Order: C-alpha cells, then sequence, then structure tokens
C-alpha cells in the first residue's frame, strides 16, 4: 500500500507516531479520511507503545527484583488450588442462574450505530459486566440479544472470549428479547426515559442496550424501546444525587453493578455508589 | 449368563431403558418394553427384531401394568428380569422468595406418582410373576433392578420433587429385598448420575456442557450403553442384593 | 434460645408431636397444634396453657394447612418453627407367595399422601410464612425440622411402603435445604428409632418388650420426651442444616 | 444436665476441644485438657479457673494417656465424659503426573497416628475408667464423643491421608457403640464441616471469605461454640448413640 | 473387554485375591500376585499357568512393593489393573468390663497397618505405574479396585479395629478418585460380607453355618467367584468410579 507516504515523514515531522505498524493496523489507517482522524489515531496508536514499553520495562525490572530474594532467601487443610475452586464455585452458580435466575438482557442492536473504537469500547464494558454477574451472590441469568452470529460485534466477543466463549453460562441469540420474553415484562431501562426507577422489581426482565456512543446519541434507546411497545425507566440520579459534571448516561459495568445491588435487597444509597464520584457531590 | 431370560423394561422405548433392551436382546434375551402409547416404543420393538414386543402401558395404573404383565407372559412364557426405567422429573424451587413462587403440589405428585409409586406399581405386579417361576440352582426367582438417582443423595436446587421420589426408591430398596428374599427374588437399585437422556438434555446446551465437564473422570456424560452394562453385570451375579449402586462417575452434585 | 419463638407441630395432639410441643412451651416458646380434627388436639392444646392453640387440618390438603397457617399468624404474628411429627405406618407384605397376597396400591398410596406428601406440603407452605420473617442477626428466618424414622434406611419385613415415604425425606432433606438457603432456613431431619408412641405401646407385650430389648443402649423404647430434647438442640444450634440424625440409641432393624 | 460431670477432652487447649472445654465448665462441669505439652493447655486451663486442669499427653502414646487418666481421677474422682477433639492435617496429592511427586508414606502413617489411632487410644483406655463408675437412674455409665469431618464423606483433592483417618472414626463409632453398650457407655461422633479454628483462621482473607460463601446456610465458617453446644446435646440426651452428626451447615465439598 | 489386560492382584494367593486372579486369567488377563512369601502364592502362580507369576512382597512395605511392581513391569511391560484384596483381621473387643480386659494397642496398629496404610501404600505406588500407561480412547489410564468390608458400615462386637481400617478405605476413595481423575484412573471400593474365605472357615463352624442362614438371598456364604465377576464388572464400566458396592446379599450385620 502507498498509505506509507503519510507516516514516512509523520515521524520526522515531530508528531507522536509509534514504530511497529502492520499492514491490519495500516488498513485501519486508511478509512480515517481526514488529517485530524488520521491524527488521533495515530496518537493512539502512538500511546499504545508508550505503556506497553513503560509496563514491558516495569516487568523485567521486577524479575531481577525478585529472582535476587527468591534465589538468596507443615500441617495443612487444603492444597493451595484456589483459583481453580473460585472459578469451579462461580460455574455451579451460573449453571443454577441459567434455570431459575432472573433474566437480564443486553441489546446487541446498536452495531449500525457505532464507530470501530465504540464498538470495541463496547466489548470490554461487556467483559467486565458480565465478569461481575458470576462473581455475584445471585447471578442474573445474561442474555445477549440481537446478537448477529457474524456480525462485527460477535466477531470481536469471540476474540476476546477465546475459548470461553462457547463456554459463558450465559444464552447467546439472535433473536429478540421480545420473542423471548413477554411484552408486558420487559422494561427498557434508557436514561432518556420520562419515567423514574423507583423500586427493582423481581418479575421484570431489564434490558440494557450496549451501545457506547462517545459521540453521544440521544434517544437511541428510547427509539427502539417505542419502535416496540416496551416499557421503560430511567435511574433517579437526580432524585438521590447532586449532580454537576459530565454524562448522565452510565456505563454497562456500572449498570450491572447498581442492578445487582438492588436486586440483593441494597437500597439506593448502597446503589448507586457505582456512579463515579467525579459526577456529583454526596448522596442526599 | 443372560442368553434365554425374560426382562421386562418399565420405559423402554427411549432413554435407559431402551439401551438396557438393546444390550439384553444382543446377547440373546427377550425383552418387553413398557411405555406409553405415545412414546413410540413399537417402532423401537419392530426394530429390536422377533425377540422384543412393546407393551403399551402406564406404570401409575395398576390395571395397565397387569395388561402388559399378561402380554409379557403370553408372549415368552415367564417372566425373569424386571428393569425400572420410567422416570419424570421438573425443575421447581420448594419457595422462591424474589419472585414470590411456591412448588406447586401438583408437581411434586405427579414426580412422585411416575418414578415412586409407579416404581413399585411393577414392583409388586412383577413379583408375582416372579413367584411363579421354578427356582433355579442357587435358587433364585427373579431380579428387580430400579432406577434412583444421584438426586437421592446430593439433590440439586429446584431438584425437591425428583430428590423426594428417587430418594423413597433407595429407602425401599432393602426392605422390598428383605421382604422378597423368602421367595428367592433380588432387588436392587442403580443410582446413575448424569446421562445421555432427554430429561438432562431439556437443560440448556450451556448447562449440559457445564455438567459433563464437572464428572471427575470421565469428564463426560454418562452414555445409556454404559447404564445397560450395569445391569447386565447385576443380572449376572447372584450375590447383589439389596444396595444402591451409584453409576455416577465419582460426581457430587453442589446446588 | 427458644424463648419468644412460635413452632407449628403437626401430628402434635400425640406422640413425638405432643412431646416436642410441652418441651417447647414449656421452655417459652409458643406452639401450635396442627392435627386432624378427631385426634383430639383440643383437649392437649388447654392443657398446655394460652401459648399453645389447636388448629385442625390434614396436612395431605394445601386448603387445610393454610388456614392453619393462618390461625397461626393471627395468634402469634410469625411462624418461626416448623416441626413434621404427623405419619401414619401400613404393615403389609410386598408379595406374600405362600398366601398369593400383594400390597395394596392405596395402602402404599395413603402411606406416601401423609408421611411424604404431607410433609413437603406443610415445608412449601410454611416457607412462605417464614419468608416474611426478617432475618434475625445471624440472617435466619426460620428451622423446619422433618422426622423420619430409621425405616429410611434399615426397613423390615413388610415395611416397603413405610420406608418409601421415610427414604423420601431424607433424600429430599438436602435439596430442600439448599432451596431455602437464599432465604435463610434451615432443614432438619430426624431419624428416631423405636419410641414408646402410643402406636408402638398399643401392640402386645411379646414384641414391645423383646423390641425394647433389641436396643443396644439404653435397652428400652425411646421417650418422646428425649426426641424433643433433640428438636430443641436442632432449634438452638445455628449451624445444623441439611442433615439427618439418627435417634435410635444404635440400633440396627434386623429382617 | 451436665453439672457435676467431669469431662475429659483431647486436644482441648485450641480449636473445637478449647470451645467445649469453655461450655462444659460455664455449665459447671468439670474439664481436663489432655494436650500436647508445647501448646498452650497450661495458660488455658488456669483461665478457665479450679474447675479446669491441664494432663500433658500424647493421645499417640498408651503410657501419656493413661498418665492423664490419673490426674483426672486425682482431681476430680471420676471420668464422664470423654470428647476426642484432638487431630492433625495434611494436604498432599496422591500422585502427580506432571510433578512427578508421590504422596509420602510417613505422611500418611502420622496423620493416622493422630486421628484414627490416637483417637482409639483414648476411647479403649477412657472406656475403663468409666467402667469403674455407678450407673445412673438411665444405667449409663459415660459419654464419648469423637471428631470426625466431612472429609469421611466427600474428601477433596490432596486429602485422602485425612480422609482415610476420618473415615475410620466413622467407622469405628457403631462396633464401639456395640462394644460398650453392656457396660453402658454411648458412643458418638460429630462431623464438623469448615470452623473458625486456628488453622482456617490461619488462611489468607482472599479465601477466608469463599470458605465462608462455600456454606449454603449460614454462609459463614462455623462457630466453635457451635461445636460445643452439640457436644452437650448429645450428653444430655439419653437416646444419642452410634450415630454420626454432621454440623457444616448443609455444604457438601467440591473436588 | 478384560482381554490383553495386566492385573497386580494384591493378597491374590488366596481367596478373593486368587479368585480374581482365576478369573481375569481365565478371560484373557494377565495378573501379578503380590502377597507375602509364606502365602504359597508360587503354587498359585504356576497353576494359572504362563500370564500369571508371583511377586513375594509385603504390602506395608514400600520397598517390597516396588520390586513387585518392578517384577510386573519386567513381565508384562505395563499395569492396567490394581485389586487390593490382602487383609487381616482381629476379634478382640474394645474394653471388656467383666473380665476387665482392654483392647491392646499392637492388635489396632497392626490391623490399621496392613488394612488401612497397606491398600494406601499400594495406590501411590501403582499409580505411578499407572501414570506410565498411554491413555486409551476413553482416556483412561488403568483402574484401581479397593477391598472394604460390610463391617465398615454395620460392624459386629469385637471388630473395632476391622472396622476403623475399612472405614478408612470407604473414607479416601472418593478423595484418591479426585486425585487420580486428571490422570485418568478410576477408583472403586468393593465391599463383600461373610464369603466362603478362609477368614470365614477360622471361627467355628457353627456360628460360620449360622451366619450363612442370616444372609437374606441368597442364604449362603458368598463365593469368591462371585466377588471376581463384580470386578470383572467395575474393570469394563467406564463410568464407575468413586463408590463403593456392597456385595453382602443385603445382610445387615447384628451386634
Ligand atoms: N441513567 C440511566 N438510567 C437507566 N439506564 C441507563 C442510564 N444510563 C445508561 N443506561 C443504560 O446503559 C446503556 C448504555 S448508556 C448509552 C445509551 C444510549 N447511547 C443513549 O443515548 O440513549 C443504555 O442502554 C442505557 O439503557
Amino acid at each position: 500500500a502507498a498509505t506509507r507516504e503519510f507516516i514516512e515523514m509523520w515521524r520526522l515531522l515531530g508528531r507522536e507516531v509509534p514504530e511497529h505498524i502492520t499492514e491490519e493496523e495500516l488498513k485501519t489507517l486508511m478509512e480515517c479520511v481526514s488529517n485530524t482522524a488520521k491524527k488521533k489515531y495515530l496518537k493512539y496508536l502512538y500511546t499504545k507503545e508508550k505503556v506497553k514499553k513503560a509496563r514491558q520495562i516495569k516487568k523485567e525490572m521486577k524479575a531481577a527484583a525478585r529472582e535476587e530474594a527468591k534465589n538468596i532467601k507443615k500441617n495443612f487443610l487444603f492444597l493451595r488450588l484456589w483459583d481453580r475452586n473460585m472459578d469451579i464455585a462461580m460455574g455451579w452458580k451460573g449453571a443454577q442462574a441459567m434455570q431459575f435466575g432472573q433474566p437480564l438482557v443486553f441489546d446487541m442492536a446498536y452495531e449500525n450505530y457505532m464507530k470501530r473504537k465504540e464498538l470495541q469500547n463496547t466489548v470490554s464494558q461487556l467483559l467486565e459486566s458480565e465478569g461481575w454477574n458470576r462473581r455475584n451472590v445471585d447471578p442474573f441469568h445474561i442474555y445477549f440479544c440481537n446478537l448477529k452470529i457474524d456480525g462485527a460485534l460477535h466477531r470481536e466477543l469471540v476474540k476476546r472470549y477465546q475459548e470461553k466463549w462457547d463456554k459463558l453460562l450465559l444464552t447467546s441469540t439472535e433473536k429478540s428479547h421480545v420473542d423471548l420474553f413477554p411484552k408486558d415484562s420487559i422494561i427498557y431501562l434508557t436514561a432518556d426515559s420520562p419515567n423514574v426507577m423507583t423500586t427493582f422489581r423481581h418479575d421484570k426482565v431489564y434490558v440494557i442496550g450496549s451501545f457506547v456512543d462517545k459521540s453521544m446519541q440521544p434517544g437511541t434507546s428510547l427509539a427502539k424501546a417505542k419502535r416496540l411497545n416496551l416499557a421503560t425507566e430511567c435511574l433517579p440520579l437526580d432524585k438521590y444525587l447532586q449532580w454537576e459534571i459530565g454524562n448522565k448516561n452510565l456505563t454497562l459495568d456500572q449498570m450491572i453493578r447498581i442492578l445487582l445491588c438492588l436486586k440483593n435487597n441494597g437500597n439506593w444509597q448502597e446503589a448507586l455508589q457505582f456512579v463515579p464520584k467525579r459526577k456529583h457531590t454526596g448522596f442526599l | 449368563s443372560v442368553k434365554g431370560l425374560v426382562a421386562v423394561i418399565t420405559g423402554g422405548a427411549s432413554g435407559l431403558g431402551l439401551a438396557t433392551a438393546e444390550r439384553l436382546v444382543g446377547q440373546g434375551a427377550s425383552a418387553v418394553l413398557l411405555d406409553l402409547p405415545n412414546s413410540g416404543g413399537e417402532a423401537q420393538a419392530k426394530k429390536l427384531g422377533n425377540n422384543c414386543v412393546f407393551a403399551p402401558a402406564d406404570v401409575t395404573s395398576e390395571k395397565d401394568v397387569q395388561t402388559a404383565l399378561a402380554l409379557a407372559k403370553g408372549k415368552f412364557g415367564r417372566v425373569d428380569v424386571a428393569v425400572n426405567c420410567a422416570g419424570i422429573a421438573v425443575a421447581s424451587k420448594t419457595y422462591n422468595l424474589k419472585k414470590g413462587q411456591t412448588h406447586t403440589l401438583e408437581d411434586f405428585q405427579r414426580v412422585l406418582d411416575v418414578n415412586l409409586m409407579g416404581t413399585f406399581n411393577v414392583i409388586r405386579l412383577v413379583a408375582g410373576e416372579m413367584g411363579q417361576n421354578e427356582p433355579d440352582q442357587g435358587g433364585q426367582r427373579g431380579v428387580i433392578i430400579n432406577t434412583a438417582s444421584v438426586a437421592a443423595f446430593e439433590g440439586q436446587v429446584g431438584q425437591a420433587a425428583y430428590s423426594a421420589s428417587k430418594g423413597g426408591i433407595v429407602g425401599m430398596t432393602l426392605p422390598i429385598a428383605r421382604d422378597l428374599a423368602p421367595i428367592g427374588i433380588r432387588v436392587m437399585t442403580i443410582a446413575p448420575g448424569l446421562f445421555g437422556t432427554p430429561l438432562l438434555t431439556s437443560l440448556p446446551e450451556k448447562v449440559c456442557n457445564f455438567l459433563a465437564s464437572q464428572v471427575p473422570f470421565p469428564s463426560r456424560l454418562g452414555d445409556p450403553a454404559e447404564y445397560a452394562h450395569l445391569v447386565q453385570a447385576i443380572i449376572e451375579n447372584p450375590f447383589l442384593n439389596g444396595e444402591v449402586i451409584r453409576l455416577d462417575g465419582a460426581i457430587r452434585m453442589q446446588p
């Protein structure tokens, strides 16, 4: 590719540019069809190396630090096998959740509204969100609805989980949540809903739209809910928090941690602990 | 040996019961498939040849099992082995405080009816048929093999109805063996673990995969032909009586 | 301690249930005697004072138990302990070749209906009432104690129906304990041996004194008061859950 | 009641043994802490007052136990209750293919020496001491309580030696109860699950929370005081003989 | 099938071990009689043809078993099956008040060493030899069969030492099955009761002829060939793992 015609002086020009690039990275560079977009991507691609080597340099510096102390310097009940035992324990709990647990739906029908940066970030929040469900005392039955098998979102999920994808204790499906559940019990959670969520209802299916629009697109989740006949609710952030800073649309890992706290009889004081403290000045 | 014996297999149209009939017939025995009319056991009976027939009967009905046993006695002249494999299950918690659902009484009743009394309904009726048999050299008239589950020992969440019925089979195994000891009838119970049967297949595929991997060794679902092998071993061993044999691959079910 | 606790004892008009109520009420608790209308529980409830009330109900019917628990809620405001002492027995061989007599299916179903179905029916409805209670400092909402004699393990000749019912209670003790673990309800099972219940004192002195001498130590029939003592011990111990406790004086029933 | 009784508690300087001594002395009984000289038994016996004394002895040595039993007779005049809480734990895989490591035989022998052999050494010697007692109104001469573990039923990976020693205690509890029944001595066994002994509390907080979460209910490690409560209940209840009681909060250990 | 398998039979010079070797060699397998030098195993090995060899070794000695296992490696190349049948017994009671006799400590130690420690000594050493085998189509490297006794559950009077060692084998059969699960080795336990062994001929004939009538059915002493048949059944069934199989003819041992 001739796209090297930009990089090979942009390094000499004085802008921050990474030294190691591949054709796969080079391909995504040419979709950036403006000077600022290319500069923004190159800045991201440059800082990837910057924290890599800095953390790289840290780790073998530690290797010398421990190898000198490790080489120079009884009755037990259990073998030290806890990480294996914890994973098995969460597996049994997840298997029980898939049968009797309350369903929670992550709507994957937002692939067409996301750029590559946003789509990748959605998976990262999805990975953390499902991780917190596993470690909970009373896990949800997590559903991935509207997830196209060949779609971009599915391929990214497979790449991140690798072998674990086929072994996850969650129900991923092509069908919409309206096909799996009665339309009366579905409550599409969205920040733009005019109805404020008062109490957590254990006989309802809460739908979270897996949409991370860093280029914020208000009303997208509400439009989907009103395109169907689904009811909507919004978190009582204004009721219990003194907001000052930032968007009121929380991340997927914060949302699931708020719902999990509510499901475990926690009040709104404990549940809203997971709203970033940088966005408000205390609970009232 | 097993050749020449007549075996009445309840729920023999599918699952563990069908695998037992395939092995026993293949070994030279004669089998009668006792299952519901809509279970499709007629096709299976024709597939196994002239040595296997299908008796449409419901184990929970006294008259139905009597018709089946008369059919077995008419076709083959005698009954030598009874294998109780017919069973159902439900997935329902005793009480779900969050959702406010209580386990219904009909679900508990129907599981108890099919799994527990229907097993006892067969045992008392066929023991009369075995009671007509002349003793062999060891003084034995027949062998009754029941099917409990590991749920009778470590039941899972939502398995209360299933565990109560299978637990009952374990409880009455020894008393029935003592009851029929005068007349030379052995009563044995098998407690299979996770097996490739439609009862466990109804679970989600990802739940089945996790459960299969949790079996210490072999790390797979129990193949039904391995259940049939254990049944043949119990039939051929004269000293096995009044005992519950766990066939689960050393798995212990967590809640 | 048990002072202030409200206990619903099924079959509390006689036998083990009555002994449990006398101890619990004598220790400062309140007891709701749940038994048959003709069992004479009203006379027993009057003798035990104002802290004990009689609720006539048949455990086999969901309607009667619901009204009985509504009476327990009305009189004392809450339910803390459920003691399932209600039970019947039948002595009949599975099959008698010398007599051509077969165990009656109605007899087998009748024993299961009261011993097994009635116990679960009480458990599933009582768990709804303990679910309304606020967890205490230890997070406990209630205790359920079931009765299932040693016949569940080593039943005697002609005890197939009784062992099947008691084997069911033992088998389902753990799955129910896992079911109610999120709620905070402990489910425990007691396996009494030969006790001086009005049933055992009815049979002639020949079998009465012989069986009392068959207990290794103490060589006597179990005092129902000793059953009540172990019932109270389970209530007071927070860490007893999902376990079957044999209270028999180490006797193993021979055929 | 337990007031006036004399209790010999092996391994009574810490853990379950110390908790049993604290409750029995508090309830009005006298205790003898039978533990190793290097343990803090002398400080513990002083803390419990003049009703508790420390007898240094190794349960694996016949001579050491006899001197301890002589001390109990000298100080208090008689022996009423023996509690066998002394024991060690060793975690070691039977064979590790990747590491080429085989379980060491000396590891197996030492666990069997203290847990299994040590328990029986106390039992055979303390039984003779209770054989000198005049029977009470019930004809009883003493109570012997052994401490098995849940590993005797579901041992985890690496607990081959520990489970074998604890499984043997479950094995001997009924035959010994039969041996001592003519004498009038009851033998019982308690199988604690995960308890807050110094062995478990020394573990990192990360794994301590996990072990607490594995218990169905209550979701916490067993309080040693709860073990003491069940020990008292066995002593007071005359009809508990030859039975293993699991005190584990319905936990079933995973591999 | 068992054809071509190499089995190391512990204590195979008489009783259950000799019967197991007799059946396996007849079916086409190879056997190694691991017994004491004075047991007369060389005559048994010669009588069984070139497929059977004698390895004189004490199960309590690590050196003796390693040489015996190396002999099997030299003669046959691999070890596929291990059957632990060697065991001794003692009839001393725990304590005799009338005679002032206490169970001597060495009798308990000697029985424990041969039965419990000896079984584990063979298990851990044969696990290394089985770990060298290539996993078969089912991923299995070998099968280890242990011989407990019915005394592990309902041991009689004067069987405290025997029940302890046999209870230990039952206790550790699951952790070892869990320990060896990643390798691909199945551990199963047989619990025979009253078999026609030399052990059941040392006792007085009138007592022995009385026990033969105590078995409900078959009302006789167990044929060692029946034990050999069950061992072959366990070998050929891939899903039998971690379970104790009672082979007693439904007998429950009275005090
Ligand atoms: N304050 C809030 N109350 C309820 N749900 C919220 C919320 N903030 C975010 N969410 C949920 O978290 C998900 C990602 S926030 C993105 C929402 C979407 N881009 C929009 O503009 O409407 C959404 O599906 C939404 O349902």
